[PDB]
């Protein structure tokens, strides 16, 4: 919007209902599902005759999940799978504790990489963060029961 | 031999616990994996 | 597979710690690969294949230890599997 | 954990390694001031001592 | 102000008015509707002083 | 009923569409309350509108009962 000019002095109108994407370079991470432009006029209790104008353009972007699926979800699933195997591994082998503890170590080393990728926005827990917490608690319980 | 049988009792108990826990933990793993991603994959499709 | 499935053997130790090493490499590799999602790098495909194979080897080591550590006080040996493993396989 | 398992030191030393990893992670997120030890830093130090 | 000092310019907080009575605006102004709250920090107080 | 509306520019008195009768005025502050005062919304509705914690809402059935604060009823 115009910073200083108000709608009684300068009026802005959208050239088209949607942003021009005809030159848009395709992103390797996001797909723009939808875009639209809206003109908003707002009137304030000081001044009935001086509406203030803005145009808001918004893009609905959906992430391409392949990178996180391959580099994050798959190794977490693999570590989760191995956690159950300790209960089939006999006690007389002595490998139970080494197995579970090394799975925990690998999971913690992987958390060291995951915490920097997960957004630090503390409004809500990410789904991948909940999955990580599940995997961690699962390993801890497996070790205790072992 | 009596003491060895008494120890083998505990060892068999531990083996049965292991065999139960293996299935329990695999079921918990698969259910936990489903419970997070299933909803969002349904919404995606 | 050449480590004895016997007391003092370290089959699972080796397999799990090699998997941990591969996870450290995954940390190292993830610093170099770009974050785009259009395709999976050849190095990334090899890394994931290696990790999957390593987990399969861990499972096989666990299975072999579970077989070797059995005792007559706990398991009744199946005669079919006995004949297959001890006679049919050498005859194959 | 029974002594006959031969794994008692392994658990403790691996937990010490994990605490070292967490100390590596956290220490990169805060300025190296000398006014006080951060609460999580106090917890890490106490846990490593134990 | 670095170019002008208290002899040259007198700073003061903005005065507003309500019910024909003026009051000084002794706080940081924040939009209750359009302020996107930060992801990690909640503003508890926001005074202003001359 | 006839109510003031902010849908038109400028605010004008418009007869409610059938099925809506109540006039209402909604006012809330924004970043420009430093000089411009509260935002104003005027319209007609079938029921008294909901209010956010920071939004003042008033509802009345009479004609022209929702003037702009700078305009008399
Ligand atoms: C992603 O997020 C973005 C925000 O970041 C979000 O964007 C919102 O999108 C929705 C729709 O998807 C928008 O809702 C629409 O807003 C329109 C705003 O119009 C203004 O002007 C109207 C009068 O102008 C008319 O005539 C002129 C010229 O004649 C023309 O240029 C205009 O386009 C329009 O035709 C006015 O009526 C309207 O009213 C607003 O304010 C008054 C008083 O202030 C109040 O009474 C209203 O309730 C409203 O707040 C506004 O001033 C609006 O026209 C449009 O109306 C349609 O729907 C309503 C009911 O749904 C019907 O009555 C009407 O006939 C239309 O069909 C609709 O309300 C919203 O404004 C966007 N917000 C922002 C901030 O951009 C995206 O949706 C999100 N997308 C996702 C999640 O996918």
């Amino acid at each position: 919007g115009t910073w200083t000019y108000d709608g009684s002095v300068v009026a802005i109108n959208p050239e088209s209902d949607q942003p021009d994407l005809s030159n848009f370079m395709e992103s390797g991470e996001w797909v723009i599902k939808e875009s639209r432009g809206w003109k908003h006029s707002v009137t304030y209790s000081c001044c009935p005759d001086t509406p203030y104008l803005d145009i808001t353009y918004h893009f609905v972007m959906q992430r391409l999940p392949l990178y996180f699926i391959v580099n994050v979800i798959i190794p977490c699933l693999l570590f989760s799978f191995l956690t159950g195997l300790v209960f089939y591994l006999p006690t007389d082998s002595g490998e139970k504790m080494t197995l579970s503890i090394s799975v925990l170590l690998s999971l913690t080393v992987f958390l060291l990489v995951i915490v920097e990728l997960i957004p630090s926005t503390s409004s809500a827990v990410p789904l991948i963060g909940k999955y990580m917490l599940f995997t961690m608690v699962f390993v801890i319980a497996s070790i205790i029961i072992t | 031999q009596e003491s060895n049988n008494a120890a083998a009792e505990w060892k068999y108990v531990a083996m049965v616990m292991d065999h139960i826990l293996l299935g329990v933990f695999m079921l918990v793993c698969i259910i936990g994996t489903l419970a997070v991603f299933a909803g969002r994959l349904i919404e995606l499709n | 597979y050449f480590l004895p499935a016997q007391a003092g053997g370290q089959k699972c130790t080796v397999s799990i710690n090699v998997l941990l090493a591969q996870t450290v490499f995954l940390f190292l590799i993830a610093q170099k690969i770009p974050e785009t999602s259009l395709s999976v790098p050849l190095l990334g495909r090899f890394l994931i294949f290696v990790m999957v194979v390593a987990t399969l080897i861990v499972m096989n080591c666990v299975i072999v230890l579970n077989v070797s550590q059995r005792t007559p006080t706990t398991h009744a040996m199946s005669p079919r599997l006995r004949h297959v493993l001890l006679e049919l396989l050498p005859r194959l | 954990l029974p002594a006959d398992s031969g794994e008692k030191t392994s658990v403790a030393i691996s937990v010490l390694l994990a605490q070292s990893v967490f100390l590596l992670l956290i220490s990169k997120r805060l300025p190296a001031t000398s006014m006080a030890i951060p609460l999580i830093g106090k917890f890490l130090l106490f846990g490593m001592v134990l | 102000s670095l170019k002008y000092t208290a002899k040259e310019i007198t700073l003061s907080l903005k005065q507003d008015a309500k019910e024909n009575r003026t009051y000084p605006v002794e706080w940081i102004i924040i939009d209750p509707e359009g302020f996107t709250e930060n992801g990690e920090w909640e503003i508890v107080h926001r005074p202003a002083r001359v | 009923i006839v109510c003031h509306t902010t849908a038109t520019s400028p605010i004008s008195a418009v007869t409610c569409p059938p099925g809506e009768n109540l006039c209402y005025r909604k006012m809330w502050c924004d970043a420009f309350c430093s000089s411009r005062g509260k935002v104003v919304e005027l319209g007609c509705a079938a029921t008294c509108p909901s209010k956010k914690p920071y939004e003042e809402v008033t509802c009345c059935s009479t004609d022209k009962c929702n003037p702009h604060p700078k305009q008399r009823p």
